[PDB]
């Protein structure tokens, strides 16, 4: 996030995998119904109760 | 399901408060409309003609 590399930043932000490697993921599809694709994202990039978060780094540093 | 089961005129979202539905996918709140919207030609063909519970195409 800090160095400006976006291509790997996006992939790390949306990492799903399948099979035995489920825990190595940050985006879990909950259920799918037609075009609707409700999913759950992981938050290691939230400012709340987390000093030096990704949001601050993108915004300020 | 159709052979010995529920009627076809069964509203999907139903209820009286339209702003509360289980999913934001609006298809018509009917099995026939759901089959038509999803390009299930065989399913709609079966639904229109079946000697257990015909589905009225003008159902509101």
């Amino acid at each position: 996030a800090k160095e400006g590399k976006i291509e790997i930043f996006r992939h790390i932000l949306q990492r799903e995998f399948s099979g035995p490697y489920q825990p190595l993921s940050r985006k879990f599809t909950e259920w799918c119904y037609g075009p609707v694709r409700v999913s759950l994202y992981d938050l290691s990039s939230v400012d709340s109760w987390e000093k030096n978060s990704v949001l601050e780094i993108i915004a300020f540093h | 399901l159709v052979e010995n089961g529920a009627d076809v005129h069964l509203r999907a979202c139903g209820r009286f408060f339209q702003k509360h539905q289980g999913t934001c996918f609006y298809f018509g709140e009917l099995p026939l409309s759901l089959a038509a919207c999803t390009k299930q030609w065989d399913v709609v063909t079966y639904l229109l003609e079946n000697p257990h519970q015909p589905a009225s195409l003008e159902a509101t």
